[PDB]
């Protein structure tokens, strides 16, 4: 999903625009809770009902050149909200 | 058949489906608890008092030389009169794992009303049998010798036919006989022609020379059979030898409780009939020298919470008292989760 922006990396390092790898891909691990969920509209408190999701993050990319490791690619807002990946979700107690 | 209410204190949320109730002396004691050792209760074992039907859960702690064992969910659980001390083997970690060990459990000193077990470990050589949950495992004596049955519960898939679409399938074992060795941790496995498929939650009872393997439930195939077994073994100086035989009158049961009423007397309270449905009518077996027969009882009277749910759980006390559960309903949204009875027979 983040191919322009990988070829956009080796272009402003000035590397070839076709090269083969091998790339080293930096991902962070995380996994935590999300609270409550419950939709119950009023009448009584129905249950808590607490999720939880697991989640990664492409954090930054690498490649060599024979001899010396570039950096193609670095996550320019790293906790952010809008490149956390959600990988499994349940509707289960941490 | 006189139901009874109890009722638990703060520690509540220990129970789950799926623990065991040893006996020692006319005392009670807990195993498989909730998540993991504690900081309270380090070794995971309870004292399971009950006086005037509110129950309380006070820990015991282990010898100087014991070996601290992980709380297993639904393991094999026999009565090795033979000293008194238990025996456990399998099982289920926290983990979701399966556990191969065999569990030696026995009291080192009971006195100022406070116990100490002396939990050792023991290694199996020979026919090492893998390791599975849902099976049952029982002792007998023969020309002056004991040896140790196991029969087949189900497990996992091997490594190889295991792929992380469907990592947590289940598959019964192979339906062989163990035949293990306390002594020595000797087991040696026999195949019989008589015994078609794999096996799990059935009920064990054994007389001194055979183990009735009565009930359980089908996997491969989804359904209850209802044809009693009756193993019949020997012991002589150098081989071993088995034998089974098949006979009428079973009734399709699985994950019932079984518990001593008098002297080679037992009786079975209400596993499951179907797989959607339950089994309310309760069942009583009386051993013989040779025979074996099954009857029906009086059918205790339920509460109207136990005819309205869908599941239940539980196990013996020993002292021909059953101790089951029903989980709370989340529809009424004001429950423990957990709600108790005892069912004492006398
Ligand atoms: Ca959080």
């Amino acid at each position: 999903d983040m191919e322009e922006d990988i070829l956009e990396g080796m272009r402003s390092q000035d590397l070839d625009d076709y090269l083969n790898g091998p790339f080293t891909v930096v991902v962070k691990e995380s996994c935590d809770g999300m609270g409550d969920v419950s939709e119950k509209h009023g009448s009584g408190p129905a249950v808590p009902e607490k999720a939880v999701r697991f989640s990664f993050t492409v954090m930054r990319i690498t490649i060599e050149h024979g001899s010396q490791n570039v950096k193609v690619f670095e996550e320019p807002k790293p906790n952010s909200e809008l490149c956390c990946k959600p990988l499994c979700l349940m509707l289960a107690d941490e | 058949m006189s139901l009874q209410m109890v009722t638990v204190g703060h520690n509540i949320a220990l129970i789950q489906p799926g623990f065991s109730l040893m006996n020692f002396d006319g005392q009670v004691f807990f195993f498989g608890q909730k998540g993991w050792p504690k900081r309270s209760c380090p070794t995971g074992v309870f004292h399971f008092d009950i006086k005037q039907n509110h129950l309380k859960l006070k820990p015991a702690i282990f010898s100087k030389d014991s070996c601290y064992l992980p709380p297993l969910r639904y393991p094999a659980t026999c009565s090795y009169k033979g000293k008194h001390q238990y025996i456990i083997h399998g099982g289920k970690t926290p983990n979701n794992e399966l556990s191969d060990k065999i569990y030696i459990m026995s009291v080192a000193c009971k006195n100022n009303k406070k116990v100490t077990f002396r939990c050792t470990e023991k290694d199996l050589v020979g026919d090492v049998p893998e390791p599975r949950y849902g099976h049952s495992i029982d002792v007998v004596y023969s020309r002056g010798k004991s040896m140790g049955v196991l029969f087949g519960g189900r497990s996992y898939m091997p490594s190889t036919q295991r792929t992380t679409e469907k990592w947590n399938s289940v598959a019964d074992c192979l339906p062989h006989v163990f035949l293990i060795d306390f002594e020595f941790g000797c087991a040696t496995s026999y195949i019989l022609p008589e015994l078609q498929d794999g096996l799990s939650f059935h009920v064990s009872i054994a007389r001194n020379d055979t183990v009735y393997i009565l009930g359980g439930h089908s996997l491969a195939s989804n359904i209850r059979p209802a044809n009693l077994y009756r193993i019949r073994v020997d012991l002589p100086l150098g081989t071993p030898a088995v034998n089974c035989t098949v006979l009428p009158g079973g009734i399709s049961v699985s994950s019932a409780i079984l518990t001593q009423t008098n002297n080679d007397e037992f009786v079975i309270v209400g596993g499951y009939q179907l797989e959607n449905q339950k089994r309310m009518v309760c069942s009583l077996v009386s051993l013989g020298d040779n025979t074996i027969e099954i009857s029906e009882m009086e059918t205790p009277d339920w509460t109207s919470d136990i005819k309205h749910s869908k599941i239940w759980f539980g196990s013996n006390m020993g002292n021909g008292t059953i101790f089951l559960g029903i989980p709370g309903d989340n529809k009424q949204a004001m429950s423990e989760a957990f709600y108790f009875y005892t069912l004492r027979c006398s």
